């Protein structure tokens, strides 16, 4: 077994460290495939990040992960960071490509493809599940603040690109004139699901109203994974496969 | 780079590029290289493809190493996608500011909203010096003046690292205690209840109302600064003016159009009728951004890409002067190398051997009549 | 003894084998690996593509046929001290198992994002491809497959029954691989857009979700962990 | 009957019911235009038909009217731009395979199901 | 006695039968039977589908009626032999649906296919409807219901409760029958395209998988035969 | 519109390509006809060695 | 044009005018290939009688 007491505890905590290891990579793997092909042509591109169709959908898809690992961790360890470490391995997996691929390959600018900032809803997520432990409350009050937030998180790095320009007679913003100029062959300016205009705009609603309604649709996407992570963390043994 | 893999019917009809030119064939960093030319949307347009409602005018490169400074359909600037109709000829400009340097082969492309890449001819460009040296200067209506390349850069770097930094804090926070093993049995042994107490509730707490309070804070100083903004401005733009060309005088009737398998040849019978009032020949073949040409009728000067060119690659049974009303039927071979390194004989794996491309015939002033053909192309074995 | 330096090899060897192979494909990416249908394209990524199938199927074949044959008949005797240091092993491979999911799952999967959108593909074979999908998921798999089966072979507690958990965390992201299929079929036909997000795509997204399983094989080896040698200390 | 035989005999040996839906439905997958290619081949000849080139199956469906049946109805490879070279046979049986061990997954437990020996005591 | 010649009639009466309904459609099809506003179509389709609803009715009444009016009180004073027996005859009723389902389920809708695809319907009932619809799905409807009766009024094993493999079996191949109106709907209204595999008919797919039931109904007759004549010699 | 004679007449000549003159009512049967009983009688093989 | 500015109930008022569709139709509003002439106005205070 363990000698003492003392070498117990050295012996957890180098488990702890691996086992942290082991679940923060597994984890930046699995959420950065189902991130990057569920939200990552608009997370890739500044002239993507637009007040619709980013604003919607990064919530929706990106509450996923953060759901189920704390559906796990909370319940199992009392640890309330699973959607916090879940955004730091997303961002951190994000980053290191687009520096070292985006920008280290292809030599796109990073001020071109930085990626999104996810880490206040992460927080609010976390802090909501700990008080009120909750897991309903957690995905009516946090999951609707993880929606609401996303946006005015990312209004600082990307309002600097929403300079208007006079572009060669036609209006277009910084984010608009980096898409234009740094040519991307795969990616046609058609390909691009962002805020268009419609007869049914009413007034300066777009940005708001995205953000609502990817907090609502982040609920029900919580509440399904909630229960996901909870089948996911089975200890059964299948006998035969 | 990305073309010789696309089906050759394919290529051969969806748009026909033409009188392409470039402004330079070698560049320094920061210089302006300008691609002209004309493409005619082929009316066979294969339903497979989408009809061109909704089109981008793109260039073919690997990666940034050109800037797009402005790209220009009809005479007017296209940074959105625009709608083409089928059956008409559009001229093109692209202007393009060395960025990278290297041999680099750029083309000219329409990416088509439901069909996917059309790769022009491509052209070996050479960019000199360093890509320390290149600008992206940009003049904002807010009266102030920026270099896109590094723009924004440390403010991004800046909240990125704030935010990962603060997640960071909160699970080291959490982290400080053992993690894993001793808090499973704790929760498996009885009630927990003593893994979170006191002031963590409070650390939690603060941690909340710090981060919605400087999400506010920070969204109001990024609003008092920089108070002018816009939207991301998109939307495809209509009413592109197509080129209006003349009817051509030059009638041709394609009577059974044949390619050996294998070979470098394509053979097809042709039923010329000159109208007008001056004795024509025929000078070109174009198919696939492969420029056959009968040398004693016509000659390159425009610099076209050496391997899709074939400067006697056009053979014609009975070239001479075709006087006006007079109608004969002459056989046509285009036989190049190029036929077969871009694959065009691949059309005997494609489910639809038909091919489409562009006459041109000469007269002795030498203004020239561009004609279009079309037909199935029968492969030959025996 | 008990947590040796094999885990430092194992961090190691992905390590340096990933960035030499960065490093190839930021050598031969353009020049050589642009155009699929050049003679050099054949020298530099479809041999690269046929040595790697060659060598991951040994590997595989080697790999997992040596921990099967040298697997423990004699589980019951077995000391506490000696399953800890069993379950410490197969605690590296657990880590070399997620560095490896890492190294395909992200950093390759979005560096073929970055290859696709700004290049035009010419083929199922691109660089890109070559490096994703046929040497990085398959290493990730074969390290996967050789962490069950040695948690199987000499963990008592991952003995006497396959775990669920362990099998999903272990298959699942397997399937990924043959979901390629679906991924070259829905883009040379369905979908001609370079849509990172299409629902082509999904099938990597289905399967990357079974990896959440580590949680439920996490908890399994915490278990096994704390069989005999659980303590005391803990809850003590 | 190849790839049935295929599915079986991957069962039997074995036993593995995920062997199987992995790799015996894989194969299942991938030998079906192999298995049917000696049969179809003839039928593929190219022939030059009024000026047109079609194939021998082609002219079979252009000649023996189907009243009910147009030829836009016909479901079959077209040709896109995002086609890249010889690949579309050997993709489809991939992407067939795939989708086959999907399914197989899927239909192992729906025959789990419908084997109930229950008494469902009221309807 | 035990398994006695019943089987041979219930094979014969459905083969006889369903020949001659061949050789009427074949002999009808063209030639009064393309028109459904000829004044012959009616009088050799239309008189025909009224008078096979009138005799699939009054049948299904009378088998059933009669099936559960002479149901076994006394299941409990069975003896073996008797049970065996009841067996047979309940295998042979199921042989009858079988061979029912057969000719319902794969040759007339089938035949309804080349029908379609042949020539343009003219009506919700034309002569390919006619036989398959509303003769060939209403007579193994019939068998279906007629041999769970028998089970459940026969058999003591399938008796004290209604058996749910059987129950599925009986009555999803029934639903195919009022499906018809999906088909007809999606056919007039949405898709005019003859496409057999168009999701219009996804209504026949979904229970026809129900018959797949019949494999928990087998082994429940399976155990109903090894109840006390199950041997020995098999297991001894 | 009346047709007249016997379905046995008819025939549907056709030339490929490759130098061959088939018979687009027959061409090809054979072939099809042995293929599937070969796969055919694969099958009922392997259900009768377990039968 | 409008044909009067005051009516009683019953009374008839006429709307006339010409509308041009602009070539530059925006991508986000589909095409007006099913456009159906309408009356903006709170609910039925008047009656459509006819329409041209
Ligand atoms: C603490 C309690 C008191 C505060 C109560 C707040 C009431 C609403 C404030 C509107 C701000 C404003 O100005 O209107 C709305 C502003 C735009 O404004 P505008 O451009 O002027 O719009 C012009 C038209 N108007 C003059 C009539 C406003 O954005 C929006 O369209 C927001 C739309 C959100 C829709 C989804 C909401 C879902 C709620 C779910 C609840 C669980
Ligand atoms: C638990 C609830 C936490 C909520 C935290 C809110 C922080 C403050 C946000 C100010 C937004 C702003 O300034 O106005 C709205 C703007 C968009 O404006 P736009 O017209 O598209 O123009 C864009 C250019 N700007 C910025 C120069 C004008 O931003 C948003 O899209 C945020 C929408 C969600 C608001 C959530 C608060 C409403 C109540 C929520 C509870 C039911
Ligand atoms: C899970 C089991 C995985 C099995 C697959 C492993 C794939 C290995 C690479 C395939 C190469 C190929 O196929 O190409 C063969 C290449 C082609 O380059 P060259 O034209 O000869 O140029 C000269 C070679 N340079 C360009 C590399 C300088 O040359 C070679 O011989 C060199 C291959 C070296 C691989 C071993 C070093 C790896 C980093 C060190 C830490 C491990
Ligand atoms: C874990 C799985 C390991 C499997 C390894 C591959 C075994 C291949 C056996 C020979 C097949 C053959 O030779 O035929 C395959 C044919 C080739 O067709 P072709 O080139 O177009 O023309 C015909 C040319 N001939 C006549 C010379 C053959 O069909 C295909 O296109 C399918 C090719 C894709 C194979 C993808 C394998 C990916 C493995 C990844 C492992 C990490
Ligand atoms: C025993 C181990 C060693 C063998 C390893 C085999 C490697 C691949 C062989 C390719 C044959 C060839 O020739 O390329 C591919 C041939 C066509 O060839 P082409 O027309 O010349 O293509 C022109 C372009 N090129 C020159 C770059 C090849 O078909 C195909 O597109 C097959 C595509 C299959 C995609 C889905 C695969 C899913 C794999 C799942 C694994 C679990
Ligand atoms: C357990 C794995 C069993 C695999 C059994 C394979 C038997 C040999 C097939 C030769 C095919 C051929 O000849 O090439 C490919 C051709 C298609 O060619 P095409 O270009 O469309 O032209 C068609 C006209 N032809 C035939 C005159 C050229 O056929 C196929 O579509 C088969 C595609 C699947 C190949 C599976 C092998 C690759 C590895 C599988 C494991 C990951
Ligand atoms: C589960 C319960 C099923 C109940 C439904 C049964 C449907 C029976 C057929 C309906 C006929 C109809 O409706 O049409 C009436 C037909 C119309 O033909 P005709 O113009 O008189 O020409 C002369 C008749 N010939 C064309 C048949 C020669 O004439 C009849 O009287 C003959 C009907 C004979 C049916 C019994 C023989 C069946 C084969 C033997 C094995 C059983
Ligand atoms: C197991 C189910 C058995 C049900 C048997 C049918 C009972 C019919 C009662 C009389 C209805 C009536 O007469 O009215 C139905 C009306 C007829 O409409 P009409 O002809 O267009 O015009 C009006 C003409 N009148 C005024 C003379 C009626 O509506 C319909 O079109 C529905 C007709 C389709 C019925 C499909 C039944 C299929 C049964 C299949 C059995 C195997
Ligand atoms: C009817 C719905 C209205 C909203 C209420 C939903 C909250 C229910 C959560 C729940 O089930 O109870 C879990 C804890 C139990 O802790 P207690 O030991 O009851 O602590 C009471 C003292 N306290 C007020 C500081 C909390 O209690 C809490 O969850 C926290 C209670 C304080 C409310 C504010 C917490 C949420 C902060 C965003
Ligand atoms: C994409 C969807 C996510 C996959 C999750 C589905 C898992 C379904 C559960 C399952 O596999 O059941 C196993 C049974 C075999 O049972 P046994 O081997 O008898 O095990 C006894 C205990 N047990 C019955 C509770 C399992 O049924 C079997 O026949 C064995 C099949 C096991 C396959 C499960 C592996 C899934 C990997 C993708
Ligand atoms: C880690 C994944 C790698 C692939 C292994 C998956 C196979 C697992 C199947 C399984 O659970 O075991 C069932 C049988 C058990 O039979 P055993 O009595 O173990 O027979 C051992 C002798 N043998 C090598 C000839 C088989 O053993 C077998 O299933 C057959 C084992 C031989 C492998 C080749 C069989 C498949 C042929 C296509
Ligand atoms: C298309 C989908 C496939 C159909 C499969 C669904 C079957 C659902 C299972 C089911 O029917 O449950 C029966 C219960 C009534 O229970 P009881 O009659 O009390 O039986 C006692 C034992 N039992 C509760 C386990 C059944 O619930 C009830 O209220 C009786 C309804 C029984 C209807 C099942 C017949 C399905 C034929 C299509
Ligand atoms: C946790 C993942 C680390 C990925 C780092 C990476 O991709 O490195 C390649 C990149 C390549 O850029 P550079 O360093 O300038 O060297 C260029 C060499 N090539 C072009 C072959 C990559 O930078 C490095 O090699 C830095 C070493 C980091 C060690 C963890
Ligand atoms: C879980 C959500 C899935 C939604 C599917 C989707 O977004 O599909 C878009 C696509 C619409 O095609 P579109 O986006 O217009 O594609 C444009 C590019 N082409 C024409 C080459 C495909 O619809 C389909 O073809 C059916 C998808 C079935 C999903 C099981
Ligand atoms: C297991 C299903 C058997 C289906 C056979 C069938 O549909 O037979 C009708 C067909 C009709 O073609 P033919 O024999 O030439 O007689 C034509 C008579 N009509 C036109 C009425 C069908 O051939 C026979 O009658 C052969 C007898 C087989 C007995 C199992
Ligand atoms: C389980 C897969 C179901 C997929 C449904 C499908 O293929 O529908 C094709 C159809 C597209 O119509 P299309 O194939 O263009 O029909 C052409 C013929 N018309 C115009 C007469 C219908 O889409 C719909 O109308 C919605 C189907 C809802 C399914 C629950
Ligand atoms: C759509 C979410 C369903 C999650 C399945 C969880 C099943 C748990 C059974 C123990
Ligand atoms: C989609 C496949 C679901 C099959 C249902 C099986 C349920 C078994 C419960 C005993
Ligand atoms: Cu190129
Ligand atoms: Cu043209
Ligand atoms: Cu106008």
């Amino acid at each position: 077994a363990v000698r003492s007491h003392a070498e117990a505890v050295q012996v957890s905590r180098t488990i702890d460290w691996m086992a942290l290891f082991v679940v923060f990579f597994v984890i930046v793997g699995s959420y950065h495939i189902h991130a990057m092909l569920t939200m990552g042509d608009w997370d890739f591109w500044s002239d993507w990040k637009d007040r619709r169709l980013w604003v919607t959908v990064t919530p929706i898809v990106l509450v996923t992960f953060p759901a189920a690992v704390q559906s796990y961790l909370w319940e199992r360890y009392r640890l309330p960071w699973g959607a916090t470490v879940c955004v730091l391995g997303l961002l951190l997996g994000e980053w290191i490509n687009r520096y070292f691929n985006f920008w280290g390959w292809t030599y796109f600018p990073i001020n071109f493809v930085f990626p999104a900032s996810l880490v206040p809803g992460a927080i609010i997520l976390d802090t909501v599940l700990m008080l009120s432990g909750s897991y309903l409350f957690t995905a009516i009050v946090g999951a609707m603040g993880w929606g609401l937030i996303f946006y005015p998180g990312n209004w600082p790095i990307i309002a600097p690109l929403h300079v208007p320009v006079e572009y060669n007679g036609m209006l277009m913003s910084i984010a608009d004139i980096q898409g234009y100029n740094y040519v991307r062959t795969g990616t046609p300016e058609y390909i691009r699901m962002v805020e268009k205009g419609t007869l049914r705009t009413f007034g300066k609603d777009v940005a708001p109203v995205s953000a609502f309604f990817s907090a609502f649709m982040s609920i029900l996407i919580y509440f399904m994974w909630h229960f996901i992570g909870r089948w996911f963390s089975n200890e059964r043994f299948l006998q035969s496969t | 780079h990305g073309e010789k893999s696309q089906a050759a019917f394919m290529r051969m009809r969806t748009i026909h590029w033409y009188d392409l030119s470039w402004s330079k064939e070698k560049v320094k960093i920061n210089e302006t290289v300008e691609i002209k030319g004309k493409f005619h949307v082929f009316e066979g347009w294969p339903e497979t493809v989408d009809e061109p409602d909704v089109a981008f005018l793109n260039v073919g490169m690997p990666g940034p190493v050109f800037i797009r400074k402005e790209s220009y359909i009809g005479g007017q600037l296209v940074p959105r996608s625009v709608r083409l109709e089928i059956g008409k000829t559009y001229d093109f400009r692209v202007v393009l500011k060395a960025r990278r340097p290297g041999d680099w082969h750029v083309h000219t492309m329409m990416n088509v909203q439901g069909g996917g890449p059309i790769i022009g001819p491509g052209k070996w460009i050479t960019v000199e010096g360093s890509m320390s040296e290149f600008r992206n200067p940009v003049t904002t209506l807010t009266g102030q003046t920026v270099d896109l390349e590094n723009y924004n850069e440390g403010n991004t770097y800046f909240w990125h690292a704030f935010w990962f930094a603060i997640g960071v804090a909160w699970i080291g926070y959490w982290s400080r205690r053992p993690i894993f093993i001793p808090r499973l049995l704790m929760v498996d042994a009885g009630r927990a209840d003593e893994l979170v107490s006191a002031t963590d509730r409070k650390v939690a707490m603060g941690f909340l109302a710090a981060t919605i309070l400087i999400v506010v804070m920070a969204m109001s100083s990024a609003n008092s600064k920089y108070p002018i903004t816009i939207p991301l401005q998109a939307g495809t733009m209509r009413g592109m003016k197509p080129l209006e060309l003349p009817a051509p005088t030059v009638s041709v009737k394609v009577e059974d159009a044949t390619y050996r398998v294998p070979g470098r040849a394509m053979r097809m019978k042709l039923t010329i009728t000159n109208h007008g009032n001056s004795p024509i020949r025929l000078g070109e073949f174009y198919t696939a951004s492969v420029r056959f040409l009968d040398s004693d009728v016509y000659k390159d000067t425009t610099g076209y890409p050496e391997d899709l060119l074939a400067e006697d690659g056009l053979s014609v049974s009975d070239n001479s002067p075709l006087a006006p009303g007079e109608t004969r039927t002459v056989d046509v071979t285009a036989s190049d190398a190029a036929w077969e390194v871009y694959r065009l004989s691949d059309i005997i794996y494609d489910p639809d051997s038909r091919f489409a491309g562009l006459l041109f015939f000469f007269d002795a002033t030498g203004n020239r009549q561009v004609v279009q053909i079309d037909a199935p192309l029968i492969p030959s074995f025996m | 003894l008990l947590d040796k330096k094999w885990l430092t090899f194992a961090l190691a060897i992905y390590t340096v084998f990933y960035l030499w192979v960065r490093w190839y494909e930021g050598v031969y990416g353009w020049s050589a690996g642009l155009d699929s249908f050049a003679p050099e394209f054949e020298t530099y990524w479809m041999n690269f593509l046929y040595t790697e199938i060659v060598l991951e199927i040994v590997t595989a074949s080697i790999l997992w046929g040596y921990l099967w044959k040298t697997r423990d008949r004699n589980l019951a005797a077995l000391t506490p001290r000696e399953e800890l240091r069993r379950n410490f092993t197969h605690l590296v491979w657990l880590v070399a198992y997620a560095w490896a999911i890492y190294w395909g799952a992200s950093y390759f999967t979005e560096q073929d994002g970055t290859w696709h959108q700004t290049i035009v593909r010419d083929t199922d074979f691109t660089p890109s491809h070559i490096i994703e999908f046929y040497l990085s998921y398959p290493i990730y798999i074969i390290t996967g497959f050789a962490a069950f089966i040695y948690a199987k072979t000499r963990l008592p507690f991952f003995a006497k029954g396959i775990s669920l958990p362990y099998l999903v965390l272990v298959v699942g992201p397997f399937m990924i691989l043959p979901n390629v299929g679906l991924n070259e079929w829905g883009h040379t036909f369905w979908f001609m857009e370079e849509l990172f997000v299409a629902p082509l795509h999904y099938g990597f997204v289905i399967f990357g979700w079974l990896a959440l399983a580590v949680m439920g094989t996490l908890t399994q080896t915490f278990y096994s962990f704390a069989q005999g040698g659980l303590g005391q200390s803990l809850c003590e």
